[PDB]
């Protein structure tokens, strides 16, 4: 298959300057896509690498600069002075061929731009009560705060119980950092008798934690 | 740049139905127009382009038509590899533009949230925070409203919220609200409730209790 392969995850703090890259393996132009946290699709400009001819989204123009290194396939995306609102998934796209325009993408950079700090999450109960149980159903859940980067990954019993659980995206906080929730719905006569158990992994900060949640 | 409309911005349709969504070009762009199909978590895939040509192994249930200013995409039959978001994108004149996207949601009847509440731990309350979270489990449509009151005082500012993707089982959203106060504010009220308004509901909901209690 005609590939682009575009280079891994950033973490970077405001006024850093940081290079993507997207290499092509198996184009005569490869465009560059933005697509903030939530938001949609916005093209940000192309490079025609035989002779490095740019042109950029008037949006774009002077905020990033796009580059080329035909001798080794490779087109690249670079910002002097990072903001926080560079903070998005970049794509590169390109053409295997003269006749079908953007039928080739990279798999996308994810790039986030804070002033904060790796840091691990706290993990709270959210504990089974009379105010969260519904005619023989209760919930209950782990509250997964204050941490940064992305991401976090939940599990339940070490991936035993899935049915009837809910992982929320996280919010990004005014603190820089994030939060999210795991919830689970459960038959209140198991409440007692089934031990539940919220697995946090934050591989940014090397923390695990095991929480027991109870009544 | 060319200013490109996708309506609706979300639909809701059932497995087998045949679903059209429309792209709009503020100027001429003759048929240089591509459809992408967009998942979670996954980069854009083009699946039409010259506004009719479909891609090579893209299922022929797609097809594009339209030339000009106004463009459609077809589903003739609805499959549930289909639920997705939908992009065009003119290729006529650099910057090649994007429309905002259209949601294809699965239908399914009005239901109900069951709505839970969670006082702080006493884990965090030792940390120096209060969050109070309320659950709005398996419901729909995804629309719904939360307010919070403390001691019966509309709270602004400080609580954020997010939503599950539909579940494709049930076809339902659950919607997580959290209210953080520090300890000190926390403890200088008694009542927190949560208030929720859902086309499910005949009336609002409130869940709440009493710091202590
Ligand atoms: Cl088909
Ligand atoms: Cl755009
Ligand atoms: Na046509």
């Amino acid at each position: 298959q005609m590939q682009l392969v575009q280079s891994g995850t950033e973490v970077k703090k405001p006024g850093e300057s940081l290079k993507i890259s997207c290499k092509g393996s198996g184009t005569y132009w490869i465009g560059w896509v933005r697509q903030m946290p939530g938001k949609g699709l916005e093209w940000m400009g192309i490079i025609y690498p035989g002779d490095s001819e740019t042109r950029y989204s008037p949006s774009f123009q002077g905020q990033v600069t796009i580059s080329a290194d035909k001798s080794i396939n490779t087109a690249y995306l670079q910002w002097s002075s990072l903001k926080a609102s560079d903070t998005a998934i970049y794509y590169c796209a390109g053409g295997s061929g003269i006749s079908t325009p953007m039928d080739v993408w990279g798999q996308g950079t994810t790039v986030t731009v804070s002033s904060a700090s790796t840091k691990g999450p706290s993990v709270f109960p959210l504990a089974p009560s009379s105010k969260s149980t519904s005619g023989g159903t209760a919930a209950l859940g782990c509250l997964v705060k204050d941490y940064f980067p992305e991401p976090v990954t939940v599990s339940w019993n070490s991936g035993a119980l899935t049915s009837g659980v809910h992982t929320f995206p996280a919010v990004l906080q005014s603190s820089g950092l994030y939060s999210l929730s795991s919830v689970v719905t459960v038959p209140s006569s198991s409440l007692g008798t089934q031990t539940y158990i919220c697995n946090v992994n934050h591989k940014p900060s090397n923390t695990k934690v095991d929480k027991k949640v109870e009544p | 740049d060319i200013q490109m409309t996708q309506s609706p911005s979300s639909l809701s349709a059932s497995v087998g139905d045949r679903v059209t969504i429309t792209c709009r070009a503020s100027q001429s762009i003759y048929s240089a127009l591509n459809w992408y199909q967009q998942k979670p978590g996954k980069a854009p895939k083009l699946l039409i382009y010259a506004a009719s040509a479909l891609q090579s192994g893209v299922p022929s249930r797609f097809s594009g038509s339209g030339s000009g200013t106004d463009f459609t995409l077809t589903i003739s039959s609805l499959q549930p590899e289909d639920f997705a978001t939908y992009y065009c994108q003119q290729t006529d004149i650099h910057p090649y533009t994007f429309g905002q996207g259209t949601k294809v949601e699965i239908k399914r009847t009005v239901a109900a949230p069951s709505v839970f509440i969670f006082p702080p731990s006493d884990e965090q309350l030792k940390s120096g925070t209060a969050s109070v979270v309320c659950l709005l489990n398996n419901f729909y449509p995804r629309e719904a409203k939360v307010q919070w009151k403390v001691d019966n005082a509309l709270q602004s500012g400080n609580s954020q919220e997010s939503v599950t993707e539909q579940d494709s089982k049930d076809s339902t959203y659950s919607l997580s609200s959290t209210l953080t106060l520090s300890k000190a504010d926390y403890e200088k009220h008694k009542v927190y409730a949560c208030e929720v308004t859902h086309q499910g509901l005949s009336s609002p909901v409130t869940k709440s209790f009493n710091r202590g209690e």
